[PDB]
């Protein structure tokens, strides 16, 4: 299976600050990660797939980069509702698997 | 025309289809391998009278003569294949809409079909 | 997107009970449905890829079925191991989508 390897494990921030999660694959993954964002009780949220590709609702502050093994998650302006822990995902290959999570505090 | 393989994943890349609706290069090239081996010219009639054309043996049943509003002799070139297959894409199952690419291709390390290029 | 409607939210059960898990598929998603383990503070670890193969080491209690827009996940004789936040996620289109979740909670 592609093992992620996600950092940090946690961080704590204040609003407006920029933060930035890494994800990195221990293969080739091309651009095919899911960035998701769980809330306390919740499912995980989608917030970008593929080459940077935000969906609907997701506020621009959030934007993906990389590709191949190596990727990143930046948060411009951290908000108070930015409060969630935050997972990769890859689904380039089957099964698709899961980065250890940040979890963020503001 | 029968590509080669790295002939079709450059053509592919400067006809848009890198990660297009989020299906990444390899995919179609792939997809093109099982259904046409890269001939774009590849003509198999289906069971019900329609016949799937070109390099990814698009289906007259749908697609031409019209969802893609092109002839079918249009997919049998030397970028219409390109256009239409966006549509197709776009349009309900995804690449599942090709069988060929969902039991050989999808979920597989696709980025093979594009290594050494 | 492709909505997935899973059921129920939550359930309390004991060791030894059977759990019956239920996802539905806004459309037809074939065999390409994942079922999730979710532990508090620990991201989702996978179960059951293709809707029924099941992951090395674990047990053959945990059985993915259905197709099409009807999957089920039934855990027989659930242990303590299995109390957790269960989600299935379809991967048959991109992007791929979650169900909201089942807890499964002690009695």
């Amino acid at each position: 299976d592609i093992q992620m390897t996600q950092s940090p494990s946690s961080l704590s921030a204040s609003v407006g600050d920029r933060v930035t999660i890494t994800c990195r694959a221990s293969q080739d993954i091309a651009s095919d990660l899911n960035w998701y964002q769980q809330k306390p009780g919740k499912a995980p949220k989608l917030l970008i797939y593929s080459d940077s590709y935000l969906q609907s609702g997701v506020p621009s502050r959030f934007s993906g980069s990389g590709s191949g093994t190596d990727f990143t998650l930046t948060i411009s302006s951290l908000q108070p509702e930015d409060f969630a822990t935050y997972y990769c995902q890859q689904y380039y290959m089957i099964p698709s698997t899961f980065g250890q999570g940040t979890k963020v505090e503001i | 025309k029968v590509f080669g393989r790295c002939e079709l994943a450059a053509a592919m890349k400067r006809h848009g289809l890198d990660n297009y609706r989020g299906y990444s290069l390899g995919n179609w090239v792939c997809a093109a391998k099982f259904e046409s081996n890269f001939n774009t010219q590849a003509t198999n009639r289906n069971t019900d009278g329609s016949t799937d054309y070109g390099i990814l043996q698009i289906n007259s049943r749908w697609w031409c003569n019209n969802l893609c509003n092109i002839p079918c002799s249009a997919l049998l070139s030397s970028t219409a294949s390109v256009n239409c297959a966006k549509k197709i894409v776009s349009d309900g199952n995804g690449m599942n809409a090709w069988v060929a690419w969902r039991n050989r291709c999808k979920g597989t390390d696709v980025q093979a079909w594009i290594r050494g290029c």
